[PDB]
């Protein structure tokens, strides 16, 4: 008896930490674009 | 003078918002790719598990038949 | 012996390609909203 | 004249940003729905697998008992 | 007067867009955390399932050997 | 025979409904920031 192998079934991980950090950086930098007449 | 300031600040803000939209699109694309890969992985695991459980069921039924034939 | 069935356990897939394409289209179209005095 | 241009460009940009926010909300909603469905699927698979492995364990223990009683 | 209106509306819009970017970043962070946790869960399940199927294979092979030795 | 236990393997759920609702609220509120000279 030889059961099927399932060791190859892998689940990738996402790494969008660069994008989240850049979004927060832009949300902070948009204060430098406010208009002060 | 104030018009030049308004235009410059608006162009800067629009550039930053363009960058933010590009980064949001990239993040959503990565999340889509990973969610779809994990979905394909779960479906492959379910299919292989169905095959393996069918095999185990057949073997166990044969074993029960042999145990009946012996005793 | 009858083991439980698991064939119905399915994993949906997401299709947000329309939204990503539209976001990139807007990021490109915002150049048409820049101010050129 | 330049004020009308600034106002028109700003209204156009705000409309495009509103569209972008709506599309980001839609994409996040779809991703949430799919991630939650896959989580429910994984939990259902884990529960069914626990039941199936309990069943296989009981059957295998009975088989081992019968093999002991025979030999 | 119109310049003050343009500046005030632009500052309001930039504040709202900052809020939207912060909320998009928070949503993407939550989605990342949950997708990564579900990926770790699927990998843990695959590893445990490999171990369990190896165990079942060994036990079933021993059972087949005993059935051969009996009959 | 004692097979391994897998009952602890759990899959978290995401709750970003607050963020989606806030994004739609902001997309609706940005109409109050339009310029009407």
């Amino acid at each position: 008896v030889d059961l099927g192998d399932i060791s190859g079934i892998n689940a990738s991980v996402v790494n969008i930490q660069k994008e989240i950090d850049r979004l927060n950086e832009v949300a902070k930098n948009l204060n430098e674009s406010l208009i002060d007449l | 003078e104030n018009q030049k300031l308004i235009a410059n600040q608006f162009n800067s803000a629009i550039g930053k918002i363009q960058d933010s939209l590009s980064f949001t699109a990239s993040a959503l694309g990565k999340l889509q790719d990973v969610v779809n890969q994990n979905a394909q992985a779960l479906n492959t695991l379910v299919k292989q598990l169905s095959s393996n459980f069918g095999a185990i069921s057949s073997v166990l039924n044969d074993i029960l038949s042999r145990l009946d034939k012996v005793e």
